[PDB]
């Protein structure tokens, strides 16, 4: 006559680590590290921005690709790849910097410079390399001034733009840099040239070069794109005698926002709060082996494919 | 392990046994039984629930984007960035493999703790009527109908009852 | 718990002992009395004084400043320290959590053994002199004075003097 | 400790004994004696290598360097690293720290658990031909010769086969 | 007759997390996060300089305001907010390696570089905007150098700086650029105008430019300062015609020292050794959940308003 | 007769630290904290290029020192203290970008840029500054190009590359910065100089500018050194009529490997992952106490002597 004490076992035991046993058997385990991501960037429940082709700095100086993406409001920016941010080919200084603050802002308002021009000077200049309806244009939020005068001095002329608004103002203007000594002197005129910039905080000086490019969209010539913050109640001055690519239009970044860099597809029927490149994560696993690079409140990237947490006591079948 | 019972004094555990986590099988005049504990099992899953609850226990943090995926970033500043996201990435694995290699420790060890709890309470309930065979059976001296193996596994066993009866048998004397 | 004895076979705890951690009640013809023990009551008081003593050790790590106050960071370079920032300080929060939890945790359990290891002590101090309660009382079988539980309680029972006589009245003839 | 024997109910280790861990010694008609105890001590060792493989397994992790030696570093650029790498290894000597005091205080603690172990799995043979001494040593109540005491180590010993010789020289009868 | 075995309880017990309970009850807990900070800045013990209102970049170039920071010895140097480095408006090139520099330093030596000058320099050139015990004034590590006769040429003229000391220094020049032609022309004439500044490490080449801009500090006109280090037995040299901002002194930084940027009161009753922008923190704790951003030696910082270690074992009442 | 149950003990225990107890004896503990370097460079199973005092600048450049190192495979580069990196004195932009970039690749391949130039134009400017077997020379990679008529204009000209590759390629150039108006007039002739250079993304000015500096390596003359990243199938236009120096070869670095800054002897008999300033670290403990700069796949460092790892239990003598 007897009672016996004893535990349950199974058949199909799991391999977990204990601080003593690499391969430690135990009734049950269950996963640490998420391994299985979504193939989607899951947009359920955030006004979201689907920038296409447009690139974030194409959104400020106007390139035909970022037309409906002028204005707006998000609190998600999401960027692909190979995006255009140029038509007529150029480079912005500081870029990075630039996009990322883009890329972190809710939202962009659109405020007119106001700025002015003598008959002497052609304001509506355009080029082939920036096509609307099938036809020459120009970057929308800038004015490429060319002398009316084909050949003729560019006037020595001023244009000072006034933040009267309660946030700082991001103004973005533009340096030609001509692939000839004719094509210089045709648009400006002969004369040395000279283009000035002043803040209460930023001034400099830029001076267009001549000089022998490769072609990109049709254009050897370059636009240098430069860029400040025109604090509220400052005024910022131009001082130029040909050769600026004046802003007709101002920026102003509003609020904050969620910059995603992905191509991958928009669901918006599911939610989340991670994504990277391939998509979206959702996961309360602290881990995760999907990619060290990560955006939103995303789970710590490990080196594993799996950590396995015992939930059961030691196997002992028999 | 720690505590001597699974993987010890306790020679395998019962596959036959999806009632729980723990449990009785008993012998008698009638025949063989076998009961799962109730409090001894929830004790231990409660447990596990509470490591399952801290893990998944969600501290963010919104990060944002410090590497473009689509352009060039300056070789310097990217390859500190580089740096810091892998020196910050072998500090998170290597926790990662401390927390599970520790929980696990302790997982395992509070499971037997579980078992022996349960056998040390039922030993000290049939004090002076049975014996330890050293396998985690008890011998008991006097007869155990179902009415009294319940009781034992219900915790109402009254020793009083079986000791004179169970005296006798164990001594063999008097 | 681990070790069966605090908020397990244990009912619960005094709240009338205030002279120390771990300590006896117990019961004669006198009347009854309380006692707190020293030893394990510094045994694991003195454990408690070690992990503090652990969290308050200081490293000699300076640090001057990456990020000003009152002037304007480098948008990209700003986004990084950011990012180190907040990432370092997810590792301490992550850090401080578990310390915790893995400190408190090993703190109960080491009291729990405390009382465990004290009563062991006295089942052996007595050993066939008297029988367990299942609440971690001893039924001692013979007379035993205050002078007689003082030297229970101090480590100097000798076993041998009652044996004869609680024998018997364990076994129940005379 | 966390099992009362080692440092514990056990007075002393024994320097004697260079053959193992764990083990017996004995007293008889014939004399003394002494033996280790192989499978308690392998328990213990097997988890010590357990532990001191973990520790020695390696990432895969290959640092480039972020500081030049031998010129100039960008001097916003340069604290940033500084505050960085100072940062990364504040959190390395925490868990350094962390780790060798957790997993020691594991070992000293798992030690004495193998050794309650074999003493539990000794008294559970003896059942009822043997009394604890309160120092680890049972008191044996028949005639136990070199083979007899070997077949207790050995883990053969029949407690059956002494039972009633026993019983009776605890009672103290014929 | 029976003995019982027991242990303590508390009324008043103390919640404390574990691994597998988030609200276990014991005797007695302690905290480990610090969440009292000091609002002063607890001085006790050390050689500190609270600037006040003068800037670090101001204690090289030698703003008025900094009249009384100009050279000095320091292991603690404490910036407040709003502090001027700039009395006639510009600003400085890598400013902020430049005031990290200064902060991290424990004390300046000022040095002469002997500079002189021809009779058609007036190397006294003085602002309204620099004013200094009642009267015009200028930075006084430097000297705005101008053509004696207003509209004249400035000369072609070179100084170098010879470094015969043991250890590196720091030179400063500023680049003046004027608001109008006729204030360029006044100062320096009609000639183009070009500073050359050469060491054996160092060589750039700076272009005076006239341009618009705002007044600051009723000064439409800027100065650029510009920097580095000149290497013990190397020289440096300054070839010039009008706009250079000439060094009277160069700076030499000395040892280490405690940057504090904080605008909380001195205490010099208290002792401390971590700090920040509220003030001062002292602790045993190795946690502190008051500022991410704090320099010396600090507990570290986590987001939690309280983690308890517990003292006591399971609080088990009746 | 009784049978005891015991532990082992030893004469001298150890000392480690737990939890609870600071100053615990043990029976045995082992080290876990690696104090011990290797003094040299363990090169075992590695192709390795030790540089000597070639600077790795100069592997681009072509600077005499680097002649045996302008190509090559490897999968650890090894710079020493010291290194040459320039003859001609002069400076590179962004020298530290650079200087990693070639660091951390696994070769290096040179292509020719197949420049031609016109009579007027002596291409093989020489000075005593590159000495080469013996005669003046120059950057191997580069060519100086001057006037082939002392005096006399330099012609205007224009060069491009073609990348006609599938990789991108490491353009290097220099803009020589002369010390005198007789040297510029002499080199290149009395004309205004004007340096552009434009790719399809790249483009960027610059002006030779005379200026007083003393002499590095006999020579106040200055060269600034300019790179960028020519993508395959783009071109790269220089246009210019004076200073250029001009790239005669193009530079491709090649795969990865593992760059090492020690001035410690190389030793091919030991292997090694794991290297710092005073040479190599075998363990396969997990902490070093060695230094905090290592590359390759390291212990990581901590700032303690010893942490003993308690490999027995408690010692309990008597
Ligand atoms: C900006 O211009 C307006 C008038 O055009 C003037 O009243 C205001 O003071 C100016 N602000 C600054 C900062 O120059
Ligand atoms: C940063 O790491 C990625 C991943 O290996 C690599 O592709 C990239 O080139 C690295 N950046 C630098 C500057 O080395
Ligand atoms: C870094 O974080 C601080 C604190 O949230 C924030 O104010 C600042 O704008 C951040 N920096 C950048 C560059 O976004
Ligand atoms: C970085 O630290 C080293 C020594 O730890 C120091 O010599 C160096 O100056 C530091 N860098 C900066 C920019 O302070
Ligand atoms: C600096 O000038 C002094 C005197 O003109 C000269 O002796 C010394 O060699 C010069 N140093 C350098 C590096 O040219
Ligand atoms: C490069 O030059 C070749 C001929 O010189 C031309 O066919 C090719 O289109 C050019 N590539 C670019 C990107 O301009």
């Amino acid at each position: 006559d007897k009672i016996c004490l004893g535990h349950h076992a199974v058949a199909n035991g799991t391999i977990v680590k204990t601080l003593t046993n690499e391969q430690e058997e135990v009734t049950n385990a269950t996963e640490t590290v998420e391994s299985t991501g979504i193939n989607r960037l899951c947009m359920k429940g955030r006004k979201h921005k689907d920038l296409g082709n447009c690139h974030p700095i194409g959104m400020l100086i106007g390139t035909p690709a970022c037309d409906l993406h002028l204005t707006g409001m998000w609190d998600t920016l999401i960027e692909r790849e190979n995006a255009i941010a140029y038509c007529y080919p150029g480079a912005t200084v500081n870029v990075e910097a630039l996009r990322q603050k883009i890329m972190e802002s809710g939202g962009i308002n659109k405020i007119s410079t106001g700025f002015t021009y003598g008959s002497s000077i052609n304001s509506a200049g355009t080029t082939r390399a920036c096509m609307r309806n099938g036809g020459n244009s120009f970057y929308a939020e800038l004015k490429w001034l060319v002398s009316k005068s084909k050949g003729q001095n560019f006037p020595q002329t001023t244009n000072t733009y006034r933040n009267t608004d309660t946030a700082e103002h991001l103004i973005m203007w533009g340096i030609h840099h001509p692939s000839s000594t004719q094509e210089k002197n045709d648009l400006y005129g002969t004369q040395s040239i000279s283009i000035s910039v002043g803040s209460s905080t930023y001034r400099n000086n830029f001076v267009p070069v001549v000089g022998a490019r490769p072609q990109v969209n049709g254009q050897s010539g370059r636009i240098d794109f430069h860029w400040t913050l025109v604090q509220p109640g400052d005024n910022i001055t131009f001082s130029h005698n040909g050769g600026l690519i004046a802003p007709s239009r101002v920026s102003k970044l509003i609020g904050r926002g969620l910059g995603i860099q992905s191509d991958a597809p928009i669901d918006n029927n599911c939610e989340s709060k991670c994504f990277w490149r391939g998509g979206s994560i959702n996961t309360r696993l602290p881990f995760q082996n999907l990619s060290p690079r990560t955006v939103g409140q995303c789970p710590k990237y490990v080196n594993r494919r799996s950590l396995m947490l015992a939930t059961g006591m030691r196997n002992v079948p028999e | 392990g720690l505590f001597g019972a699974i993987a010890g004094f306790l020679e395998n555990g019962w596959e036959g046994m999806v009632d729980g986590w723990y449990g009785f099988r008993h012998q008698n005049a009638q025949g063989t039984g076998q009961a799962a504990d109730y409090k001894s099992t929830q004790a231990a899953i409660d447990q596990i629930t509470g490591k399952l609850n801290r893990l998944v226990e969600k501290t963010n943090t919104e990060f944002e984007s410090i590497e473009s995926e689509f352009s060039e970033i300056e070789h310097q500043i990217g390859n500190v960035i580089n740096w810091t996201k892998d020196s910050i990435t072998d500090i998170w694995t290597y926790q990662a493999e401390l927390l599970v290699a520790m929980e696990n420790q302790h997982t395992i060890d509070m499971a037997d703790s579980e078992m022996l709890n349960l056998y040390e309470r039922v030993r000290k309930q049939l004090r002076q009527n049975a014996e330890e065979d050293g396998k985690g059976c008890f011998e008991i001296y006097h007869a155990c109908d179902d009415s009294c193996m319940e009781s034992i596994r219900n915790n109402t066993y009254d020793h009083s009852q079986y000791r004179e009866e169970a005296l006798l048998n164990r001594l063999n004397i008097n």
